[PDB]
């Protein structure tokens, strides 16, 4: 007649303080695919982000080159290098990675990406060798 | 072997990612969800069986690939068996202008 | 009751009828088993006995 | 001493306004006793764009604060003359605030009159100086147009901005109100100082 | 062994 | 009552590490034997050993 | 690993024989141990202890070491001179590795 | 086909209605069978088709495995409706609010159209509304009762007609309302009632009920089946006794499958874990399964030291290395270097253990591989862990930045080590020690992780603190004794010197290339001076600071020597002074490792601490170091000087003793006898600084270990040796002694009841080493049981405001802007208000602060050219010094203790970048040249103009575009530190191209300074405000816990972090300044104006009172002598007579003459304090002639104006009312003491001088306007503990700094860097009110952010609540995207990669 399985009843109590009319149309209800944007691109004499990369910057940059290496691996470098992360980061150092970098400034109501794109091949790298 | 709330909190902290990625997703229950983009809600993806279908909207199905945990189809599957919609309104389409 | 922790304490206050005791206390008798395996535990900080 | 810092105060309140003064100043004693029988002061003043600023100094133990009927005429009373009447300032003891009733006529009074900004205050929000506090930073309202370049710049909206009362007591001396642009330098223990641009909300009633 | 539940 | 000395060696006994004899250890030192137990159960008739 | 004062010491090393530190008189410790370990935590008993058992060892005797019994760490370190011992339990000591 | 990449951006919550299920169904369950045999039955619960989670079938829904099925809703199509169990309270407010016959609504629309959408419903039902007459189909609105048996039964009361409202006639009645209704009721159309009654339910896909909680499924099953098909019940129906019971069961099984024990606010009733059971609490779904996660190819061992090991290195067992394996893509670049692994494969290592082959897309054992010879490109080979591979190193409980890092593997190869071993100069990364510790170590495999740890997560950029801007690693324990013995002139055997042979031997070990002893003979001697600067000529750094070695509490003892006590690097050498742990100790600010730091990279600075602890350990190989019993034995003559010190003590204790025995001990304004006893026998028992005299002269310090470890920082304090040697002394708990607790006046069964002596209350007077007696240690044992208490509740109290402070700051992310903010809403223009990385400061003094105007202009006022440039350059010196002045005195205004100081944290330390240049320069007192300082003078100029400009980048800079304000502000710090260290003065010999490569320096040290784009600097601030808390916790037995200054545990912070109101804080303090500068310096003014505005009420000074219903112009028995008095009161007072509206009504009290005395309070204070301030009273008193034996008497009379409710009890409240009348004082004053200030003033002649001598009232509890209306006190400097008090005076940029000075003082000393108070207070105060950090905080914060406050705490209402609101939630921050099985898009992810298809086509 014992059972010692119980399960401790839970409690909340602090109770929460946030702060014509036709039954629905097509369009209020519904629309949950969220219309298209189109990419603003800042033209590169109005860009206002750092030339710098960051250090989570190169970092990605460097992970997704080594990473594409994995799979591919026809590369632009000189001297040979035995791991995709030492040929990325090479890569990087000698400004030939093929990726760049687009930095979301800000998505507009009206449906605009504004983004300033960044190319790492004229940036400042901070990372170490 | 559990990474806890704090091991994501200095992760995160760190700014890492791609180890959040690696240990929560690939070294754990990570999936993919598929989500029809159309109605949100989680749709039917199959390539070996041909399956592209969406049990809301069925001519409208705009399948998309959404990586995703067990456990966060879990708590949503939850959520929904306590009559809460959840409806996944997904990130829209950016075009360049051509 | 007023107890003498020792009996050093009760030898020293024998003539002080200002204290008088109504009993002698043995003092290891304010430690349990585990904490009497400690040697010289007077002598060491209290929570390392712990 | 309450009434005695209210009535040094509130003048370099009205002057902080920028206002020029309207009929005359009394003396201390005559003010509280026009405060004991009469149950206010009102003072009048006039801002630069020609229109009318009046402060009333109700007091703790007034009828008016006691019973809403009574503010309710005075405050119809009051809007029914012939003023612009720019701002109302009503100023009460800190229980009076939280008398549900007068906030009730207060605010039945607001909306009677749009175009007349009425804000009922407490006692100490007019006896200090607040701009020379130390620990208030220096508040200056800044223009539609600065506020909107640099807006523009950062590609902000107003409403992502860190928002500030109408009844904060500095955004009070300035006479800031609800969608206009606070700049504020704020003393800072790393930067040796700093300059924050606030968002000015609708007033504690 | 979910099939142990029976019918 | 093991032989103990108090001194830096190396750096090794930094941050409540202690440097051990191997010599101590392969003697009989602390040594012993662990035991674990193993229970299992035939679940029914459906089930046995073999 | 732990004294009977509560310092609990992790195994971090295991060295042979030959590369154990030993006195004039070939004594080696089964345990090396911080002294960083003594000043924070005041396990005095545990040097108490130490003292007390060096000349227990030579005089080959097992005392009392209970709390609260009379003790003199003056008198104790005295006993330890009579056993042929310094006035402290330190002796010289050889590395081990160099000699 | 072809399912296309997708992200979620926003989540939307709704009410799932029965046409939901219905579309979103697969399935429909109709049969009560479980398995048809080894298969699911189809159309039951199990049915495949709702997914599969069994091997044995397939799903068909999706014709997936288990693996790959995410399962798939049913439906079961209930016979009779069911009410929704999570949203029973809103069915209850629709029911309230309209009618239940035409479903028009019974409230009036109009009345609530003027309040917020979520609350029009709840304010429409909470109006009674019954009874109420409908005006369009004339019906009367019954009585909605909520039935208490259950939490779903409704009740229609007409009147006392008793009918149940089934759910089927709950969804006639909701199905009339109109959403019209629905809309002006401030609800959404996705919200209409018609949803909240359910025909059909859905079942849950398999994949959430693996094969109790399909027992409840069953159950309603199988009830439901019995229930008729065509059951149709209407209003009174009366159905019989069995359908009841039925519905009644199924109603209940729907809600204990939903709800069952969880209960939630918004149960409306009384009286297998359920779907809503599984989500909260720290095992439940969010917390245990989407915040944190078990994780694969991850290894825990206890951690061990090993000395031989490099900092960034961790000792890896090879039976480990052999477990965890790193996936290797084979290409042509690797396949050479991967082949060795591949032909070891599983049987020696380095080997692999699996091979993916890309041709098969499948994985292959290396055991079946043996035909393979070699590898194809694009096979993925799984290899083991080998030396020099990446690993996380991770210990529990992560509170810090660096609590996770990255170490480079060295395998251990010996079988019989299973620890995971590391240098003890490693654990301050993780607060770890080797005495159990265990640590999770997991070694990235793909190559993204790797690269990660290997550049970003590396123990390197962990060096200096994240939280205190300086370094954490360091030399511990031996290493900095041993760098002491090493650095030290003379030993017990002269000259501290080595041969050659044991000079290079201290180099063995050092991993780094030996330095040069080809110039050494073997008879030459090497001091270790000499070693010390071989090894940090390397990294040549300039350091000048005294030794932790030289104390001065010391110097009268020993004899220092005077090479030993002044250490000085120059250029890496060694000149002079020891190196113990203010030089080389883990955590020394300005330590030789933060230097090498500063100026060669923090991986050059583990190098060196690795050397430097190195050749420390080797010279202790050969010194020697030991503690022994004897070092910690006073002599028998230091142990007479200790008893007498400690006789000289007790002797005090006995003459407070004596003083109070005679009544002689008279306690201050503000104190009882007891505690002013208590504070003076706490003063008279505190050990004289002479005590450490007996130790010194017992110890020998050239040889004392215990000494050697105390003086040189390695471990121990003072204190401690003074506890093992002299005595303990006065136990103190709470900073008051031993409580008697054991009876009424006895401390324990061994001291008498109310005794004096110092020993019954906590007193030690032995030693350590002397031993203590039974209630020595009884007390010892009683702190010691306080520490491990502290001790173990600091861990909880510190998780619980750490979660808090997660959960409301992890959302703040430092934009592309450098910007603070949450999702788009800003928290700060720029983050810690200089947008600088804490781990790139550096504190430098400003040389021109303390300068009257006459050294200013003696030292920077250059005067070689007749130009008003420098004019100009002088006068903007001067402007920027008493700009800071300024800025930093009122900063002193609104503080306690807040000083102005000389020195800042600065990006870049310019006179450091000038030194190294001059001492690079191939020259040397240039020619004077009025061109060329011109040129200097002006490239300075241009540079701190252009210096906001690091903020934007190189494209604004060479536009010259408008830098915004706050940007420019950013700079000043900088511009005032390069216009002070690059004056005229100061670069007189540097050359312009020397000038150019100086301003390049600075800048690029500037622009490695900034915070970077995506930081989490929110949970950074969390994690460095949490860290000092348990430090907090950890001396909560040293903080006062009584009334009024309670600040033992986390009280303070909570108060803060909780944003309570003033009335909720229980240690509120204010600092007042008289406003008089000129009288501040009387301390005997001060003490007057604390004492006249301490608190009085006249029922401080009642002994009791008497209220009468006796009027005067009969008298209770007890007091017939009181006419006597009152007749005399009658003749003396004249102008007095009692008036003539004199009612019954009267009190008679009797004053306390002793609180009357002791507070100086006058009977004539008392009758003008009470006459003057009451209206409707007649106040009469006794002759106070009064001595002791005839009472203080006063009777006030009360008059009807007063009565102008029960008589009596109108009587009461008039008595309550006088009694608490003030007396004297300010309210909310209960203590004023007065202090001692210490200020900083501008004198006449520009000097900055700072000030001792200055008088404050510091006041127990606050009021600000109270302490603003005494005109004894200046209303413009009044600083006030309390952070509700300052924002409802100030406003909420003071409130702002209030609470960034209250969690400063809270922090400590110790206590973070000063941008993550500011992340604290700008995120509480970003919406203009002072927000907490609790829940309330968030959703006044983060309302939308539906999945954070979820993952906080109560998912169930915060659910309920986004269903009923139809919630859109936003997926931003970490917490919302975790949830959704996402990454936040931050750190890494923060900025996008796209393809440079230009480049890759032109390059391909
Ligand atoms: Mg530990
Ligand atoms: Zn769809
Ligand atoms: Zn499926
Ligand atoms: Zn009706």
């Amino acid at each position: 007649l014992i059972m010692d399985d119980l399960v401790e009843e839970y409690v909340e109590t602090e109770e929460e303080n946030l702060v014509e009319i036709v039954e629905s149309p097509s369009i209020c209800e519904g629309f949950v695919q969220a219309s298209s944007q189109t990419l603003v691109i800042i033209p590169d004499n109005e860009r206002i982000t750092s030339n710098v990369l960051t250090t989570f910057e190169a970092t990605r940059l460097v992970a997704v080159r080594a990473q594409q290496l994995a799979i591919n691996g026809s590369t632009m470098l000189k001297k040979k290098y035995s791991s995709p992360i030492d040929i990325a980061k090479q890569e990087l150092f000698n400004r030939k990675i093929p990726l760049l970098v687009m930095r979301c400034i800000k998505v507009t109501p009206e449906g605009q990406k504004i983004v300033e794109i960044w190319n790492p091949r004229e940036m400042g790298i901070p990372l170490l060798d | 072997l559990r990474l806890g709330e704090m091991e994501h909190w200095v992760l995160t902290a760190q700014g890492a990612m791609q180890t959040i990625i690696e240990k929560s997703h690939d070294d754990s229950d990570g999936c993919i969800s598929y989500i029809c983009r159309n109605c949100g809600e989680p749709a039917i993806y199959n390539a070996s069986h041909p399956i592209y279908k969406c049990m809301n909207c069925d001519v409208q199905a705009d399948i998309g690939m959404v990586d995703s945990r067990r456990s966060s189809i879990v708590f949503q599957h939850e959520m929904r068996a306590a009559n809460v919609n959840i409806t996944s309104v997904l990130s829209p389409r950016v075009f360049q202008p051509a | 009751c007023l107890v003498a922790f020792s009996i050093i304490e009760l030898r020293k206050h024998k003539h002080d009828v200002t204290r008088r005791f109504t009993h002698v206390d043995v003092p290891q008798a304010i430690l349990g088993l585990a904490a009497l395996v400690s040697p010289y535990a007077n002598c060491t900080q209290p929570a390392r006995v712990t | 001493m309450a009434m005695q810092k209210l009535f040094t105060y509130i003048y370099e309140f009205i002057e902080y306004r920028k206002m020029v003064l309207l009929e005359e100043k009394v003396p201390y004693d005559k003010f509280v006793q026009m405060v004991l029988n009469t149950g206010f002061f009102r003072i009048n003043a006039e801002t630069l764009n020609h229109g009318i600023v009046s402060v009333f100094i109700f007091g703790a133990n007034g009828k008016y604060v006691h019973h809403g009927g009574d503010m309710r005429t005075l405050l119809t009373n009051t809007l029914n003359e012939k003023k612009h009447y720019e701002e109302l300032i009503l100023i009460v003891d800190k229980p009076v605030l939280s008398k549900k009733n007068i906030l009730d006529i207060i605010v039945e009074q607001r909306a009677a009159n749009p175009t007349i900004v009425i804000n009922i205050y407490p006692y100490h929000l007019f006896c200090i100086n607040i701009p020379k506090v130390s620990a208030i930073p220096k508040h200056k309202l800044i223009t539609q147009e600065e506020a909107q370049e640099f807006l523009g710049r950062e590609y902000l909206q107003p409403q992502d901005l860190m928002q500030i009362s109408a009844s904060d007591p500095p955004v009070v001396w300035l006479g800031g109100r609800p969608g206009d642009f606070v700049q504020i330098e704020r003393p800072s223990e790393t930067a040796m100082h700093a300059v924050v641009i606030r968002f000015i909300t609708k007033s504690k009633i | 062994r979910t099939a142990d539940v029976g019918i | 009552n093991t032989i103990v000395a108090y001194m830096i060696y190396g750096g090794y006994n930094q941050e409540d590490s202690v440097i051990v004899s191997q010599s101590f250890i392969d003697r009989g030192g602390f040594a012993g034997t662990f035991y674990r137990e193993e229970k299992v159960e035939l679940e029914s008739d459906i089930e046995s050993f073999g | 690993m732990s004294s009977r004062s509560g310092n609990k010491g992790i195994a971090a090393l295991a060295l042979p024989t030959s590369d154990m530190p030993f006195t004039e008189d070939g004594l080696q410790p089964d345990l090396i141990v911080n002294p960083h370990s003594h000043p924070s935590r005041m396990t005095n008993g545990q040097m108490i202890e130490t003292t007390v058992g060096l000349a227990n060892a030579l005089q080959g005797v097992v005392t009392d070491g209970t709390a609260f019994l009379p003790i003199n760490v003056q008198l104790l370190s005295e006993r330890l001179a009579q056993e042929g011992l310094r006035f402290n339990g330190c002796q010289k000591m050889f590395n081990g590795q160099t000699g | 086909m072809e399912a296309g990449y997708a992200e979620i951006a926003a989540v939307q919550f709704n009410i799932a209605g029965d046409n939901d299920h219905k579309r979103q169904g697969v399935m429909e369950v109709t049969i009560s069978n479980l398995f048809e045999g080894t298969l699911p039955a189809e159309g039951g619960i199990y049915d495949a088709r709702m997914g599969t989670t069994d091997h044995h079938y397939k799903c068909i829904t999706c014709s997936h495995q288990r693996k790959q099925c995410m399962g798939h809703p049913g439906i079961l199509q209930m016979h009779a409706p069911v009410l929704q169990p999570l949203f029973i309270a809103e069915i209850r407010r629709w029911l309230r609010v309209i009618c239940l016959n035409c479903g028009a609504p019974i409230v009036d629309l109009k009345r609530y159209e003027h309040l917020i959408r979520p609350k029009r419903l709840i304010e429409a039902a909470s109006s009674q509304t019954e009874g109420k007459q409908c005006y369009v189909c004339k019906a009367v609105h019954p009585k909605i009762v909520k039935d208490s048996e259950d939490y779903f039964t409704f009740w229609a009361d007409q009147q006392g007609k008793i009918d149940k409202l089934y759910p089927q006639i709950i969804r006639e009645i909701f199905s009339r309302v109109t959403y019209d209704t629905v809309v002006k009721l401030g609800r959404s159309k996705n919200s209409h009632p018609e949803k909240l009654v359910l025909k059909a339910i859905q079942i849950p896909p398999i994949s959430i009920r693996p094969g109790d909680i399909n027992n409840v499924i069953q159950y309603l099953v199988r009830k439901n089946l019995l229930i008729p098909k065509d059951l149709q019940i209407v209003r009174g129906q009366k159905i019989p006794l069995n359908i009841d019971r039925n519905l009644q069961t199924i109603q209940q099984l729907y809600y204990n499958f939903l709800l069952d024990s969880v209960s939630t606010t918004a149960t409306q009733g009384g009286t297998a874990p359920s779907i809503m059971r599984r989500l909260p609490r720290k095992e439940g779904r969010i917390r245990k399964s989407l915040l944190g996660s078990q994780v694969w190819s991850i290894s825990r061992s206890t951690i061990c030291g090993n000395s031989d090991l490099h900092l960034d290195e961790v000792g890896y067992p090879i039976s480990f290395a052999r477990t965890l394996q790193v996936a290797e893509t084979v290409q042509h670049y690797n396949i050479n270097r991967l082949m060795p692994y591949f032909l070891n494969g599983k049987r020696q290592y380095p080997g692999c253990s699996r091979v993916y082959k890309q041709i098969t897309q499948s994985v292959h054992d290396i055991e079946g591989l043996k035909q393979d010879f070699r590898l194809e490109v694009g096979d993925i080979l799984y290899r083991d862990v080998v030396t020099g591979d990446v690993a996380f190193f991770n210990r529990q409980p992560s509170l810090e930045r660096s609590s996770i890092g990255v170490h480079r593997i060295v395998v251990l190869e010996n079988p019989k080590i299973s620890t995971f071993q590391m240098n003890v100069s490693a654990c301050a990364w993780y607060n770890a020690d080797f005495d159990g510790d265990q640590m999770n170590l997991w070694v990235p495999w793909s190559v993204m992780s790797r690269v990660e740890a290997e550049l970003l997560c590396s123990v390197r950029n962990w060096f200096i603190s994240t939280k205190s801007s300086g370094p954490v690693n360091g030399q511990v324990q031996d290493s900095t004794v041993g760098s002491f013995l090493l650095t030290r002139t003379n030993t017990p055997m002269g000259k501290n010197v080595m041969n050659k042979l044991h000079a290079m031997g201290l180099f063995q070990t050092t991993q780094t290339d030996p330095p040069c002893f080809a110039n050494y003979s073997p008879t030459d001697l090497l001091d270790g001076k000499s070693v010390v600067s071989m090894l940090l000529r390397q990294t040549p750094i300039n350091y000048q600071r005294a030794p932790t070695w030289y104390s001065e509490v010391y110097a009268p003892y020993m004899h220092y020597n005077k090479q030993d006590i002044s250490t000085q690097i120059r250029n890496g050498e060694l000149i002079e002074g020891v190196l113990d742990k203010k030089a080389v100790g883990a955590g020394s600010s300005g330590g030789i490792y933060h230097l090498i730091s500063r100026r060669y990279g923090p991986q050059q600075a583990l190098k060196m601490i690795f050397a430097t602890q190195q050749l420390a350990l080797n010279y202790v190989r050969n010194a020697g170091f030991t503690v022994s019993t004897a070092d910690m034995l006073l002599t028998p003559e230091a142990h007479q000087e200790v008893q007498e010190i400690i006789n000289e003590l007790l002797l005090e204790s006995e003459e407070i003793n004596n003083r109070l025995l005679h009544g002689d001990i008279m306690p201050p304004i503000g104190l009882t006898t007891h505690d002013f006893y208590e504070k003076l026998q706490l003063n008279a028992l505190k050990f004289p600084d002479r005590i450490l005299k007996p130790i010194m002269n017992s110890i020998n310090p050239e040889t004392n270990g215990l000494f050697q470890m105390v003086a040189t920082g390695a471990k121990g304090s003072n204190p401690n040796m003074i506890h093992i040697m002299a005595g303990i002394g006065q136990i103190e708990i709470n900073t008051q002694r031993i409580q008697p607790q054991f009876s009424f006046g006895r401390t324990l069964v061994y001291y008498p009841r109310f005794a004096l002596e110092a020993q019954a209350y906590g007193f030690i007077c032995n030693s350590y080493i002397a031993g203590l007696t039974s209630p020595e240690f009884i007390f010892g044992e009683m702190n010691g049981r306080f520490d491990l208490i502290n001790k173990a509740l600091s861990t909880s109290s510190t998780g619980y405001a750490n979660r808090k402070a997660i959960f409301g700051l992890q959302s703040c992310i430092v934009d592309y802007y450098r910007r603070v903010s949450i999702d788009t809403r800003l928290v700060q223009q720029l983050y810690g208000e200089d947008g600088l990385d804490a781990r790139q400061l550096e504190t430098v003094r400003f040389e021109t602060i303390m300068l009257s105007d006459q050294e200013l202009e003696d030292k920077f006022k250059y005067t070689g050219i007749q130009s008003p440039l420098f004019e100009e350059e002088f006068s903007r010196l001067k402007k920027d010094r008493d700009k800071y002045r300024q800025i930093f005195l009122n900063v002193e205004n609104f503080n306690f203790s807040q000083l102005l100081t000389d020195v800042r944290q600065v990006p870049v330390n310019v006179a450091s970048i000038v030194k190294n240049i001059l001492l690079s320069s191939t020259s040397g007192v240039l020619p004077f040249d009025e061109k060329s300082i011109l040129q200097k003078y002006a490239m300075v100029k241009t540079f701190c103009k252009n210096l906001p400009y690091v903020f934007i980048n190189n494209i604004q800079e060479r536009l010259q575009t408008p830098i915004p304000v706050y940007l420019k502000r950013a700079a000043s710090l900088m511009r005032m530190l390069i216009r002070i260290e690059l004056a005229t003065v100061k670069t007189l010999n540097i050359t312009c191209e020397q000038m150019s490569a100086i301003l390049d320096l600075i800048r690029l040290q500037y622009t490695q300074s900034l915070i970077n784009y995506g930081e989490a600097v929110g949970i950074l601030a969390a994690q460095s405000v949490s860290e000092p808390l348990t430090q907090y916790m950890l001396d909560s037995h040293h903080r006062s816990v009584a009334g009024g200054t309670n600040k033992s545990g986390i009280v303070r912070p909570q108060e803060i972090f909780s944003a309570k109101p003033v009335e909720a804080e229980q240690s509120s303090e204010m600092l007042l300044r008289l406003k008089n500068p000129e009288v501040e310096t009387n301390k005997t003014y001060a003490q007057e104006i604390a004492n006249s505005i301490e608190l009085i009420t006249f029922e401080r000074l009642i002994l009791q009172w008497h209220l009468l219903y006796e009027t005067y112009s009969v008298m209770y028995p007890d007091f017939a002598s009181d006419v006597e008095w009152m007749t005399d009161f009658l003749e003396n007072h004249p102008l007095l007579q009692p008036p003539e509206d004199i009612a019954n009504w009267c009190i008679r009290l009797e004053l306390n003459k002793t609180t009357m005395i002791l507070k100086s309070i006058s009977l004539e204070s008392i009758i003008n304090s009470l006459r003057a301030k009451h209206p409707n009273t007649y106040i009469m008193h006794s002759v106070e002639n009064t001595a002791s034996g005839i009472p203080i008497i006063i009777r006030i009379y009360l008059r009807e104006s007063a009565f102008r409710a029960t008589d009596e009890k109108i009587a009461v409240n008039v008595v309550d009312k006088l009694l608490n009348s003030t007396i004297r004082g300010i309210p909310g004053i209960k203590n004023a003491n007065v202090v001692k200030l210490m200020r900083h003033r501008v004198d006449a002649q520009g000097k900055l001088v700072r000030l001792d001598n200055i008088y404050a009232i510091k006041t127990n509890g606050t009021n600000i306007f109270g302490a603003m209306l005494d005109d004894n006190i200046d209303p413009y400097t009044i600083v006030s503990s309390s952070i509700g008090d300052t924002m409802e005076l100030y406003g909420i940029e003071a409130a702002r700094q209030k609470i960034i000075s209250e969690i400063r003082t809270v922090m400590g000393d110790k206590g973070p860097n000063h941008r993550h108070l500011l992340m604290y207070a700008d995120l509480m105060t970003r919406t203009g009110q002072v927000t907490s950090l609790e829940k309330a905080g968030l959703n006044a914060r983060e309302p939308s952010n539906v999945l954070l406050r979820m993952a906080l705490s109560s998912p169930v209402q915060v659910l309920t609540d986004a269903a009923v609101d139809s919630a859109v939630n936003p997926i931003y921050g970490i917490a919302a995207p975790t949830l959704m099985g996402s990454v936040p898009r931050i750190g890494t992810m923060y900025s996008d990669i796209i393809m440079d298809e230009k480049y890759i086509t032109e390059n391909y």
